[PDB]
């Protein structure tokens, strides 16, 4: 794991099985919202794409406000939402479970770890165990209950080592 | 009178600027609490980055929170001056028009228009009652919570009070 290594998030925007946007984050932190707000945040405001059709997507993007929170750095990703919608989420750290894994309000749930993933990925190479898993997808739902948005996150430093073979 | 129009015609204007900076301030105490408990998850070298932005997220909490109560003290004050200036107008009316019934001439002020002069006022003191009682709540975004941002609120709480109380009373 060497000091210049890329941690930046890519967020990738999914409306119905269609990906209607990439983006990378170089900074720490970002927020997720429908349209950007006129506020001095520290944090950086990722737009949701704009829909094109207008619908169904629209009507739950105006149910966002105040979004989600997303942390992408050295230790990995977290997230907490602050939305009404109900999320539910895949990632390397979701636990063993029948059901959907759904983001709990006012709680921050971490998704991806880096100490984890180098563990695993040493004890591949060396051959004692599968490869390690990355993407850490969100799914949002809305009014029965449909998945109208989706959203893969990871990390530029955890593809660039697996892709190499 | 155009004194009155202009003074409650920018307090409109400058509650919902509060309301604004309001939630601003709301928004940010999320993000520090966020980064906060984020930082707090678990060294390498980066992690002084991550303390870096933690510290700078309190910064901005804390100037915001002392700049907020610089508006919402402003229009405590400003709504005193309205206030102080409408109920002794009242006042007057009140008395000409008891003339009025002895042989004076009527008051030149319809009572139609105080009415609706005092209930603007005091739905702005309502109004802002309503948003100090928000900041007093994020107050307790942490244990010592602030003890003089929240004496801040709680002042200018007991100031919004007495002027209502004394709308209320002759209303």
């Amino acid at each position: 794991l060497p000091l210049n290594s890329d941690y930046s998030l890519l967020l990738t925007f999914i409306y119905g099985g269609r990906v209607v946007g990439k983006t990378q984050v170089h900074s720490l932190d970002c927020r997720l919202v429908a349209e950007r707000s006129d506020s001095e945040s520290s944090m950086e405001q990722v737009e949701f794409p704009k829909p094109d059709p207008l619908e169904p997507t629209q009507h739950l993007l105006n149910q966002l406000d105040r979004g989600v929170l997303v942390a992408s750095n050295s230790r990995g990703l977290f997230v907490q939402r602050l939305c009404p919608i109900p999320i539910s989420w895949n990632a390397p750290e979701a636990p063993p479970g029948p059901g959907p894994h759904l983001l709990p309000s006012n709680k921050c749930v971490e998704l991806f770890k880096t100490t984890y993933f180098c563990r695993d990925l040493a004890q591949y190479f060396q051959g004692q165990g599968p490869p390690p898993k990355f993407q850490a997808t969100l799914h949002f739902w809305a009014a029965s209950q449909e998945n109208l948005i989706t959203v893969q996150m990871e990390q530029a430093f955890a593809r660039h080592l697996l892709e190499k073979i | 009178q155009l004194e009155i129009e202009n003074r409650i015609q920018g307090l409109h204007v400058d509650i919902e600027f509060l309301v604004r900076s309001i939630r601003q301030l709301k928004d940010e105490q999320d993000v520090f609490s966020f980064r906060y408990t984020v930082f707090s998850l678990k060294s390498d070298p980066h992690q002084s980055q991550q303390a870096q932005l933690v510290q700078a997220t309190a910064n901005k909490v804390d100037r915001m929170r002392k700049e907020v109560l610089d508006i919402s003290k402003g229009l405590v004050g400003r709504l005193t001056t309205l206030v102080d200036l409408l109920l002794p107008k009242l006042d007057e009316w009140k008395v000409q028009q008891a003339a009025s019934c002895i042989g004076a001439p009527p008051p030149e002020l319809q009572l139609e228009q105080l009415e609706q002069w005092l209930t603007a006022g005091a739905k702005f003191l309502f109004h802002l009652r309503q948003l100090l009682k928000q900041l007093k709540e994020m107050s307790h975004m942490l244990r010592y919570k602030g003890d003089m941002f929240g004496q801040g609120v709680d002042l200018q709480n007991a100031q919004v009070m007495e002027l209502l109380q004394r709308l209320l009373q002759r209303s």
